[PDB]
């Protein structure tokens, strides 16, 4: 079993008030059974999930992405459930990383 | 024209 | 570099009896162009980029037929492998396959590959010569033995040398606008007065294609690369990729540090400060 790596980020540099795209990239995990959700202030967002694929070391990766408009109020994060994580791994979004 | 047409496979 | 046509198959057994989930994805270089999933009813091989839509019905019908038969093959393979390893029917298991071809400078196969893995680990692989197999353990040696006696390597090799390269050349022609273009990274350095009188400089490369890129920070007066915070290359969501490399310097040394960016879309290596 291999635990997932999680990155949360915008497609374009975040500008307040300006429409963009929010991505949660989860990689390096096995088995492939995984739950990935994007959260706005803790509540689940409607987002697309890429088709299951894997890297050269056979570990899997998925991308969950959706349109979003960042501001100085709403908080964004990504929650991942996998067998290797005793608790759901939550990574907060940050315009700087 | 892109995927291997496997016939006689179920052969591991 | 040499263009690539690659296929990734994932078959996941279910404890809920007999079927198994089957997912197939196809890439030209780093661009996904087709997908298949047996979960939805009336499942079809489907386009995932505009250019592949230039193909007619017969193409999609043949691809759908072939991947469905492959799916049933991997369903049987999961049970066969479970038998080989003396595992119970209780747990879920996975069977992965990656195969494909690289285009040489003469329009012929440069390198062809086929590899299978069971539960995340190497099961069996076709060798460079495309004529012999490498089994990773004793369970795979039964598969290696069966295959060796049925000349399976021959058909795999005739697929890789024939149909694969010709459809790769065909795909490079159908989407020459986007597939044969290298897109350079849009780079910029952001400054964050964060640490206790320490300044974080982060060098961003955005929107580059293909995947491969080099991001380093160099310090005037030392030759090696400087220690840094480097995130893994990540998809932008539109078919491109992004990356950044950050480091913290004393709050007076901003222009003593240079970020160097190497990407095949750049006419020459890039230097920012």
């Amino acid at each position: 079993a291999r635990p997932p790596k999680v990155q949360v980020y915008s497609r374009h540099p975040a500008e307040n008030g300006k429409p963009n795209y929010l991505n949660c990239y989860v990689s390096g995990f096995h088995p492939p059974q995984i739950e990935i959700d994007l959260l706005k202030n803790g509540e689940k967002m409607n987002a697309e999930q890429s088709d299951l694929s894997f890297s050269k070391d056979w570990s899997f990766y998925l991308l969950v992405h959706t349109e979003f408009t960042p501001n100085a109020v709403d908080q964004y994060s990504c929650r991942v459930k996998h067998v290797t994580l005793d608790k759901p791994k939550i990574v907060k979004w940050d315009r700087d990383h | 024209r892109v995927e291997d047409v496997t016939n006689t496979a179920e052969y591991w | 570099g040499p263009h690539s046509l690659s296929y990734f198959y994932t078959a996941v057994s279910r404890p809920d009896r007999g079927d198994s989930r089957f997912i197939a994805v196809g890439y030209v270089d780093d661009t996904q162009f087709v997908r298949f999933d047996n979960y939805a009813p009336n499942p079809r091989m489907e386009p995932r980029v505009p250019w592949i839509q230039q193909e007619g019905q017969d193409y999609w019908d043949e691809e759908t037929r072939k991947v469905k038969d492959n799916a049933q093959t991997y369903g049987v393979g999961l049970n066969t492998l479970r038998g080989y390893y003396n595992q119970s029917e209780a747990g879920s298991h996975t069977l992965q396959s990656m195969f494909g071809c690289y285009l040489g400078p003469d329009g012929l196969l440069l390198h062809g590959y086929r590899q299978d893995a069971y539960d995340g680990a190497d099961y069996i692989a076709l060798n460079e010569d495309l004529r012999s197999w490498t089994a990773a353990d004793m369970a795979a040696q039964i598969t290696k033995r069966k295959w060796e006696a049925a000349n399976v390597a021959e058909r795999r090799r005739s697929y890789l040398q024939g149909l694969c390269v010709e459809s790769l050349r065909r795909y490079l022609e159908m989407g020459k606008d986007t597939l044969q273009r290298a897109e350079p990274p849009k780079t910029h350095v952001t400054r964050h007065p964060s640490s206790d009188l320490g300044v974080t400089l982060r060098c961003w490369a955005l929107g580059f294609y293909p995947k491969e890129i080099s991001l380093t920070w160099q310090r005037e007066g030392q030759d090696q690369s400087q220690d840094m915070e480097l995130v893994e290359t990540r998809p932008s969501g539109d078919g491109t990729f992004q990356k950044w490399a950050a480091l913290v310097v004393p709050p007076g040394e901003e222009q003593s540090y240079t970020c160097h960016v190497q990407h095949e879309g750049l006419q020459e290596p890039l230097t920012l400060r």
